[PDB]
Order: C-alpha cells, then sequence, then structure tokens
DNA sequence: AAAACTATGCATGCTCTACTGCTTCTGATCTAGTCGACC
DNA sequence: GACTAGATCAGAAGCAGTAGAGCATGCATAGTTTT
C-alpha cells in the first residue's frame, strides 16, 4: 500500500435533491454538503496529504477540460484545505441553497456517461502515484434514465470501462418520497452489489453516519523503524525490522510567523567570538568538564567516539525463563520485531521455528540490541508474541517479537523504609465490595487525549472562522456522582472500620 | 476488508472512544 | 551491608 | 551523607620484597587507593580523604613526644579527594627502609580524625589499614584503644595480601582478629578483607546515584473516600548529571564564546525581523492558520493539578505489558507517619491482589503537566507492600499495522529436523539455572546488577585525558567487556547447535 | 535559646534544536519503436 | 533520418523518531536574623 487517496464527490443538483419531505428536517443537497465538509475536516487532521475533488452534475453552468454541457467541476483534485471548506460552507443554509441555484443552475438534463469520464480525466490530470481512486455518487433518482434507453447503456459501459481502470464506486442514496431501490439500474454501475443491498430503502443509507463520524487523530502508513540484523553468532545472520506499534502522539511543531504580513520567517543560529566578532566554525570549538577542580578538555570527534560500543543491530546472548521477567521493570516503550526477506532469505524461516520454540518452552530471547551507530548498547528481551484474531477475524495482536528493554543498575532508585502495617479480613472484605462495585471492562481505545482533541478543536474553529469553539467531553475525568450513587453506604462503613473518629484525611 | 474505515482506507474504522461504563 | 573503603 | 576515611599504609621494607611470580604487596595496596581515590572524585559524594603513612625516615604528626609516635608522617591532611591527590600517591608516596608497630600508626590515626573532625558534621569516621603484620606488635594499650574507638564510634577495616606464611604473620592476624571481636564480635570476621578481593569489587567506577523526590498526593474512590500516599520515582533512563561544555579552543574559556539567533523572511533582500514581530502559528492542511500564544494560553486545556483518581477496576488480563507507555514507573506507599492511611493502603492492596484487579487512574504531576490514564497494580512483598503505576496509552497512540500470519504459511514452514535444531539451541543456551534441592531458578546472567558501560567508559576517558593531557584515548576495557558478555561456559555449550542450525538452515545474503 | 523569613542547590516537567534512517519525487541515460518521404 | 516513449538508476527533499540542550516551578533544607 503506496500512494494517496484520490476521491471525488459527485452531488446531484436535480430539483429532487432540494425538496424537504418535513419542515424538521435536512434537504438532501444540505446532508451531501454537510458529509463533504466533515470528511474534508477529517481528512485535513488524519492525511493532510491526500487529494481530493469536488463536482456537481445536474447544473445549468459548465466548467471542465472536455467542455460537456450541464457539469461543473467546482474543486479539482487538490490537498484539502480550510478555503474549501469556507467555499463549500456558503451552500449550507437554504440561503446557501439559493446562492448555489443563481451561481450554477439546477434542473437541467445529464448523462451519467459524460460525468464518469469528467471524473476518469480528473483521476489522470493527477501526476503523483495514487493508491486508492474513489468516487461517491450523491442522488435520490434511483431511474436517472428510463426514457432513454441508450444513456443507460453508455452509463454502464463507462461504469465497467472506469472499474476495469481501477476505479471504485460507491452510492450514497439519500431520501426519496417513494422510497430508493437499487435494483432498477444501479446494480451494474455500484462495484460491489451486497447480498443485504437489495431492498427498498426508505431512509437514508447508514454510511452518511460513518461519514459523519469525524476523526480526529492522525494515522501512519506502516513504515520500519529500522532493519536490523539479528546474529545469533558470528557466521549466523537473520535480517529483522522494528517497528513501534506505540507511539507517543504530540501536538504538530508551532511555526514562526511575521506579524506584518503573515508569512513563513526562516531562522538560523551561528555562534561569534566576543572579541573578534566573527563567525567561528565547529573545527574551532572543543568541549571542557570540570572534575576535581581541574578541566579536562576533549575535541568533538572523540566526544561522540565514547559512545561507540559495537555495531548497529541485535546480538543474541541465551534464552531466559519468561518468570524472572518483572512487570515492574518498564523502563521504555516496547517495540515489534518481524521478519524481513528482503535483505537475507532464509530469515523467515528459523524466526517461525524461534518463535514456535519460544512459545512450547515459555523463554524470551535475551540480546543486546544497538539501533544506531555511536549509540552505547542497551540489553532487550524478545518475548513471543502469537497471532490472536477477535471474532470477525480481524487480526488484533500480530506474531514476532516483542522487544522490552531492561534496566541496569543506574537505572533504579531506592525506597525510603517503611514499616509494614497489615489490615485485617474485615477491612480487606469491605474493600473487596467497594471494589466489586465499581467492576468496568477495560481496552486500550477506551480514552482519548484532551490536550490534542481541545488543541484540534481550537485550530478547526481558528481556521474555520467559529463562533465558538466545540467543547470536548473528557472521558478520563472520574464520574463522581455515579460512583456515589453504585457504592452508598459502603464508604461510610470502611471510614468507620478504618479510621478514627477523629482523623479528618483532607488535614 | 470488513469495517472498513470510509475516509482513510488501509485502516480500519476506530469506534468512538466510551471512557467507563459500569456493569 | 558494604561500608567504608566500599561506600 | 559526609564521611571521612583515614588511609593509614606503610612503606616497610618487607613489602619492597616478594615471591616474583606475583605482585608486591605494595604495588596492590597503590593500586586499591589509586582506585579507591578515583571512586571518590568522580563520585561528588563530598567525603573528605586523609592519608598517613607509618614506616618511613621522616617524622612528622602532631604528637611527638619520646621514641613513642615516631617515624610516622601525616601525608595528607582530611579535604577533599583531588587530582593532586592521584599525582601524590603516583610519585611521591615512596618505599622505605624503617620498620613501625601498626598500634602507633592507628593511634596516630585517631588523633588525626578527633583533631580534624571538629567543625565539620562527618556523621561516619572509617579507618583503614594496610599492612602485612610482619613487625612487631606493641600490645601495652589495647584498653585505652578500644575504648576510645567505641567512644568516638569510628569503624576499623584492615586489608592483608593473604585471605603458608610465618608465625609472625600468623600472630598478627590472630591479633588482629582479637581487635576486630572487642570492637564488633562475629562480624568483625568478615571486614578483614585481602587485597585482591578489594580489587575485584574496587574495579568499577561509582554508578549514578540520585535522590527521588517524595510526591504527596490523596488517593480517591469516589468523593468521599481518599487515601493519602506519596510516590517515588522507581525505575528511570538514568543520564549524566554534568553535560559537556562549549569552550573556545585557544583561550580554554566559556566566556568569549555566545549563541545568537537571527530571524529574517523568505525574500532576495533578506531582511531582518525582530523577535517582537514573529508570532506563532500552525498548519492547517495547505495553509497557515495564525495562534498567538496568549491566546494558545487563553484557549488551552485547563485542569485541576496534582489529581490521583481511580477511574475504576478492571481485570488483571484485560492491561497487557506490551501497551505500557511513559518514561517511568511509580512507587506509591501510604503517608510518612500515617497508620490509618498505611491501613487503607493495605486494605486496597490486598483487595486487589486476591480478587486480580488493578486500577484504572488519571495521574497529573501539577497544574502544568498534562493529565495521563494509567494502571496501579499492587506489589506485596514479605517484607514491604505498595502500589506500582505504570502510564497507558490513549486512543491516538495506537498504531493498527497488519502483518502475515507465519504460522499457515507454506513458503515459511519449518520442518522437523529444523524444529528438533532450535530447541537443542534453546536448551543449550539456557541462562537460567533450576536447582532441584530447593526447586528454584537461579540467574547465571543477571542484568538488572551489571552497572552501565556508557558511565564507566566516559569516566575512564576523562580521567585518561586529565593524567595524559596529550595522548589517545585508550580502548574500551576488557571487564567491561566480559560484564557485557555471558559466561564462559553458555558459549562453549552452544557450539554444537549454533553449526547443527547453521548446516540446516540456508541462509543467502542478497 | 526558640521561631520566622530568605537563599541556594537539586528534582521534575515541558519545549525547542541537531542527527540518522525510511519513503517518494525529479532528472539523466539508454534502448526500442514510430513517422516522413523518397527510391 | 528525426523524433518520442518507456524502463532504469541515482540524487535530493520530506517526514519520522531519537538524543541533547535549555527554560519554568517547586521545595527541602539550612542559615541567618529577630525577639
Amino acid at each position: 500500500y503506496s500512494g494517496r487517496d484520490s476521491l471525488i464527490f459527485l452531488v446531484d443538483a436535480s430539483k429532487a435533491m432540494f425538496e424537504s419531505q418535513s419542515e424538521d428536517e435536512l434537504t438532501p443537497f444540505d446532508m451531501s454538503i454537510q458529509c463533504i465538509q466533515s470528511v474534508y475536516i477529517s481528512k485535513i487532521i488524519s492525511s493532510d496529504r491526500d487529494l481530493l475533488a469536488v463536482v456537481f452534475y445536474g447544473t445549468e453552468k459548465d466548467k471542465n477540460s472536455v467542455n460537456f454541457k450541464n457539469i461543473y467541476v467546482l474543486q479539482e483534485l487538490d490537498n484539502p484545505g480550510a478555503k474549501r471548506i469556507l467555499e463549500l460552507d456558503q451552500f449550507k443554509g437554504q440561503q446557501g441553497q439559493k446562492r448555489f441555484q443563481d451561481m450554477m443552475g439546477h434542473g437541467s438534463d445529464y448523462s451519467l456517461s459524460e460525468v464518469l469520464w469528467v471524473c476518469a480525466n480528473l483521476f489522470s490530470d493527477v501526476q503523483f502515484k495514487m493508491s486508492h481512486k474513489r468516487i461517491m455518487l450523491f442522488t435520490n433518482e434511483d431511474n436517472p434514465h428510463g426514457n432513454d434507453s441508450a444513456k443507460a447503456s453508455r452509463a454502464r459501459t463507462k461504469a465497467g470501462d472506469l472499474r476495469d481502470t481501477g476505479i471504485f464506486l460507491d452510492l450514497m442514496h439519500l431520501k426519496k418520497p417513494g422510497g430508493f431501490d437499487i435494483s432498477l439500474f444501479y446494480r451494474d454501475i455500484i462495484s460491489i452489489a451486497e447480498d443485504e443491498d437489495l431492498r427498498v430503502h426508505f431512509e437514508e443509507s447508514s454510511k452518511l453516519e460513518d461519514l459523519l463520524r469525524k476523526v480526529r487523530a492522525k494515522e501512519t502508513r506502516k513504515r520500519a523503524l529500522s532493519r536490523l540484523k539479528l546474529k545469533l553468532n558470528k557466521d549466523i545472520v537473520i535480517s529483522v525490522g522494528i517497528y513501534n506499534l506505540v507511539q507517543k502522539a504530540l501536538k504538530p511543531p508551532p511555526i514562526k510567523l511575521y506579524r506584518e504580513t503573515n508569512e513563513p520567517v526562516k531562522t538560523k543560529t551561528r555562534t561569534f567570538n566576543t572579541s573578534t566578532g566573527g563567525l567561528l566554525l565547529p573545527s574551532d570549538t572543543k568541549r571542557s568538564q570540570i572534575y576535581g577542580s581541574r578541566q579536562i578538555i576533549l575535541e568533538k570527534e572523540e566526544t561522540e567516539e565514547l559512545k561507540r560500543f559495537d555495531d548497529p543491530g541485535l546480538m543474541l546472548m541465551g534464552f531466559k525463563p519468561l518468570v524472572l521477567l518483572k512487570k515492574h521493570h518498564y523502563l521504555r516503550p516496547s517495540l515489534f520485531v518481524y521478519p524481513e526477506e528482503s535483505l537475507v532469505i532464509g530469515s523467515s524461516t528459523l524466526f517461525s521455528a524461534l518463535l514456535i520454540k519460544c512459545l512450547e518452552k515459555e523463554v524470551a530471547a535475551l540480546c543486546r540490541y544497538t539501533p544506531r551507530r555511536n549509540i552505547p548498547p542497551y540489553f532487550v528481551a524478545l518475548v513471543p508474541q502469537e497471532e490472536e484474531l477477535d471474532d470477525q477475524k480481524i487480526q488484533v495482536t500480530p506474531p514476532g517479537f516483542q522487544l522490552v528493554f531492561l534496566p541496569f543498575a543506574d537505572d533504579k532508585r531506592k525506597m525510603p523504609f517503611t514499616e509494614k502495617i497489615m489490615a485485617t479480613p474485615e477491612q480487606v472484605g469491605k474493600m473487596k465490595a467497594i471494589v466489586e462495585k465499581l467492576r468496568f471492562t477495560y481496552r486500550s481505545d477506551s480514552f482519548e487525549n484532551p490536550v490534542l482533541q481541545q488543541h484540534f478543536r481550537n485550530l478547526e474553529a481558528l481556521a474555520l472562522d467559529l463562533m465558538e469553539p466545540e467543547q470536548a467531553v473528557d472521558l478520563t475525568l472520574p464520574k463522581v456522582e455515579a460512583m456515589n450513587k453504585r457504592l452508598g453506604s459502603l464508604v461510610d462503613e470502611f471510614k468507620e472500620l478504618v479510621y478514627p473518629p477523629d482523623y479528618n484525611p483532607e488535614g | 476488508c470488513p469495517g472498513e474505515s470510509l475516509i482513510n482506507p488501509g485502516f480500519k474504522s476506530k469506534k468512538p472512544a466510551g471512557g467507563v461504563d459500569f456493569d | 551491608k558494604p561500608r567504608g573503603l566500599f561506600s | 551523607n559526609k564521611a571521612a576515611v583515614v588511609l593509614c599504609m606503610d612503606v616497610g621494607f618487607t613489602m619492597s620484597n616478594s615471591i616474583p611470580g606475583i605482585e608486591s604487596p605494595f604495588e596492590q595496596a597503590k593500586k586499591v587507593i589509586t582506585m579507591f581515590v578515583q571512586r571518590q572524585v568522580f563520585a561528588e559524594n563530598k567525603d573528605e580523604i586523609a592519608l598517613v603513612l607509618f614506616g618511613t625516615d621522616g617524622t612528622d604528626n602532631p604528637l611527638s613526644g619520646g621514641d613513642q609516635y615516631q617515624n610516622i608522617t601525616v601525608h595528607r591532611h582530611l579535604m577533599l579527594p583531588d587530582f593532586d591527590l592521584l599525582e601524590d600517591i603516583e610519585s611521591k608516596i615512596q618505599p622505605g627502609s624503617q620498620q613501625a608497630d601498626f598500634l602507633d600508626a592507628l593511634i596516630v590515626s585517631m588523633d588525626v580524625i578527633q583533631h580534624e573532625t571538629i567543625g565539620k558534621k562527618f556523621e561516619k569516621r572509617h579507618i583503614e589499614i594496610f599492612t602485612d603484620l610482619s613487625s612487631r606488635f606493641s600490645k601495652s594499650q589495647l584498653d585505652i584503644i578500644i575504648h576510645s574507638l567505641k567512644k568516638c564510634d569510628i569503624s576499623l577495616q584492615f586489608f592483608l595480601p593473604f585471605s603458608g606464611i610465618t608465625e609472625q604473620q600468623k600472630e598478627g592476624l590472630e591479633i588482629v582478629k582479637m581487635v576486630m571481636i572487642s570492637l564488633e564480635g562475629e562480624d568483625g570476621l568478615d571486614e578483614i578483607y585481602s587485597f585482591s578481593e578489594s580489587l575485584r569489587k574496587l574495579c568499577v567506577f561509582k554508578k549514578i546515584e540520585r535522590h527521588s523526590i517524595h510526591w504527596p498526593c490523596r488517593l480517591t474512590i469516589g468523593s468521599n473516600l481518599s487515601i493519602r500516599i506519596a510516590a517515588y520515582k522507581s525505575i528511570l533512563q538514568e543520564r549524566v548529571k554534568k553535560t559537556w561544555t562549549v569552550v573556545d579552543a585557544k583561550t580554554l574559556k566559556k566566556e568569549d564564546i555566545q549563541k545568537e539567533t537571527v530571524y529574517c523572511l523568505n525574500d532576495d533582500d533578506e531582511t531582518e525581523v525582530l523577535k517582537e514581530d514573529i508570532i506563532q502559528g500552525f498548519r492547517y492542511g495547505s495553509d497557515i492558520v495564525p495562534f498567538s500564544k496568549v491566546d494558545e494560553e487563553q484557549m488551552k486545556y485547563k485542569s485541576e493539578g496534582k489529581c490521583f483518581s481511580v477511574l475504576g477496576f478492571c481485570k488483571s488480563s484485560q492491561v497487557q505489558r506490551r501497551f505500557f507507555m511513559g518514561n517511568q514507573v511509580l512507587k506509591v506507599f501510604a503517608a510518612r507517619d500515617d497508620e490509618a492511611a498505611a491501613v487503607a493502603l493495605s486494605s486496597l492492596i490486598h483487595a486487589l491482589d486476591d480478587l486480580d484487579m488493578v486500577a484504572i487512574v488519571r495521574y497529573a504531576y501539577d497544574k502544568r503537566a498534562n493529565p495521563q490514564v494509567g494502571v496501579a497494580f499492587p506489589h506485596i512483598k514479605h517484607n514491604y507492600e505498595c502500589l506500582v503505576y505504570v502510564q497507558l496509552p490513549f486512543m491516538e497512540d495506537l498504531r493498527q499495522y497488519m502483518f502475515s500470519s507465519l504460522k499457515n504459511s507454506k513458503k515459511y514452514a519449518p520442518t522437523e529436523a529444523q524444529l528438533n535444531a532450535v530447541d537443542a539451541l534453546i536448551d543449550s543456551m539456557s541462562l537460567a539455572k533450576k536447582d532441584e534441592k530447593t526447586d528454584t531458578l537461579e540467574d547465571l546472567f543477571p542484568t538488572t546488577k551489571i552497572p552501565n558501560p556508557r558511565f564507566q567508559r566516559l569516566f575512564q576517558c576523562l580521567l585518561h585525558r586529565a593524567l595524559h593531557p596529550r595522548e589517545p584515548l585508550p580502548p574500551i576495557q576488557q571487564h567491561i567487556w566480559n560484564m557485557l558478555n555471558p559466561p564462559a561456559e553458555v558459549t562453549t555449550k552452544s557450539q554444537i547447535p549454533l553449526s547443527k542450525i547453521k548446516t540446516l538452515f540456508p541462509l543467502i545474503e542478497a
């Protein structure tokens, strides 16, 4: 999977798309625009290097390379930005609908083959490499061409050609007064016709719920941190890849701008001597350290040489029982080690055998790890990791090795001596009841970083000029009211049984 | 393929965060 | 109990 | 914290000659003293070292009297260790012909300690005697010396070149043993070290040590239950306290070099812009939206600092080690001098241990610290029990990568012989020994007890540069490599399995 | 002689700036084929 | 003959991650001054 995702938003501009079934409801055009804006925001937050486009079919005006009739390409394939969202915002309301009608027009005839041709031409215009090519059709007319059979055949042929070229097609049907049935025409155009997607739908498609669900977390494509050599001996060597399944998320680095005109400014740091005032090259400087009331001087090259112990890679040291590993010895986030056959052929078989036997014997491979050059070595343990899949066969635990760093003697600290007092069974039972009352199921993705979410919300509000930023609800805050309601009188009994009458914990 | 994100292909649709839900 | 020259 | 150590040596002729097949005792004592002073110099514990030698031609002592207390010199007074002391031991310390009794040396050492101890808070005092016991013993003041040592609370340690000796050495050893029994008793017998043993232990620089800051807080379960707790950092990536200082190559001074920052615009003219006109911003897609620092602080996420709340309790199976995040581990005990808090914490720990549960909690160091979601689990030992807290990941920190399955891969399916070879390799390279008598595992290669080689290398290079201003840096010490490698038995046992694995597995570089 | 105020060293967290490795875009070269017109 | 198209390799730029340096905040303790 290499390249970029290109997406085209086809929006129908027929009369039926501007009628509301109920007074308190959103017209199809409004829902389509809202979905497009939500997708734009999600793409900006997650993947800003992707390509998106917005086109209209059924309008009176035309704007395209081929100069077809009644097709207006509002936005060509380009990276998303706040300007495009602001431009789309002028069609959100009813006033926006009137503005759209005045600017473009609506209620005119059209041919789907020409629309698909324009979409294909837009796809061809892109000069980058595209991993995916997708089109979504927002419409509420299940029979766009019922009077003319030739137009339907042309549309089917164009859809088949697009499928052959490798263009995916999706139909996001919108609510219709009489119901939208896909069986009339859209079976052939739609790339995949699901077994359940054959009945008549009296309501908008469920995919719009997914589209409107804003995603505010950066998504990073698979990448190998390093490609190292595992050396069972001076003659036996295999190639492995190291990945980081868990990585801390940081706010995007701030940029420095000029106040007057609002354009980037570039910085540069230069060292100079005080007396002469001229520039000082790195070769005319040294390093010093004061120990024992004396000055020790070393050159930069020697200073970097001080960290050279062994060449980068993993060096085998033996095998250790898994019981000797301690959970409370965590020092650094763990990594994932996987085979790589590109550099060495035959590594996969040896790695698989090692993993299988380590799982069978419940052992972990102790190793010396040196990620890069001029880096002091560390001690790591490779723990076997089996492949675990969920109910839907979607892999949740990949197979390989888990690299966990082990601490040195310096990394540990001494704790003050404290006397130990043991609680009687009654207090333990009361606290057991309290703990059981607040039982809940935990998972790795049940919490969100409030700081990052708030930063993204503020940035979006500033970019799009919203009246007030959206306030993110923090799931990390304890639900004091719920816990108090659930526990009931247990807390009072525990406090009576564990604390003296006059204790005053707060003070 | 099943349960795939409609915004970012190649990635599974991450479910919404639910925080703590007592039994 | 290392103490003296060893501490 | 402070410690005043008086090192008493001798330069009598009895050490100037020894068996040619082994190093002379004088050389061993010199090496031990050098290693001790090196460790003290590179470990800034503010300890004081004095040096006295008995058995020299000269005489320089606070107390002279008559023939007693003679032939002894206080070479170096009590003060902080320095490279000057290393130079002094390198050259100034010289052998001699005159003999001397070590009892006079001990009395003069205590006199020096008593005189120089006043004015400073030296909570510990030690006297190390390096002698061969060849000289005769003037045992006439043992009662008073013992009484004074007990009154002043001054510890005594002796070093001898043996762990086939003359009767004089046997008598000296017996008198030494009696003195140690009088001072402490049975345990004193463990304080008589040999030169080889001292060399073995003092071959590594002192590990970097830092004192954790006690962090008080309140563990809250709901809104009515609170337990006073104290947290300390237990495991963290230790770094070097000192940092390299940029100095000029010619004048060797850091006052003549400074750093300047210049801001300009993306234009041919290269216009210069002051710092006051620089604003902060961020990139939103293909554009840049200004975001001033003041506005960012105004709209920043504000939370109450110093919070330790229990979000909930979950089964230990649901929390996996591979998800642990952060760069520290916290040990949480009850508030000091608080029995009620200790009882509450013990009850919680015991309940969690019995139910096989852990606490998902919210942790915030202070107001400026970002909130974190972590896991606290019980840690019960035969003597102390507490909680261990480790950070947990967020939704944004999880990466969903897909990897092909290896178990059901036809291309990379191992054969039976390959599996047998791998099993033999694993068995041969075992790093743990199963003692059947106690049915217990013993660690052959404890990694946690190995000092970091980085600091050892840095200190060795700094010392070599200091003592040899103009000389290339040496190679890595052999003992560092030995301690960074497994015992020779493991390597020897793994040769045949490794050769078999190499034969069975075809590996071709591309 | 005891209590209150202030100074200084160290721990902790956060943010900002070099340096190495992986991935993708652009340019330069070669090799193979196509088109024009004549005989 | 002239010209273009597609395959191939290397060089350079962008981005990710780590290490090293610097700057706020607290407080622990001791020292000094006042009553």
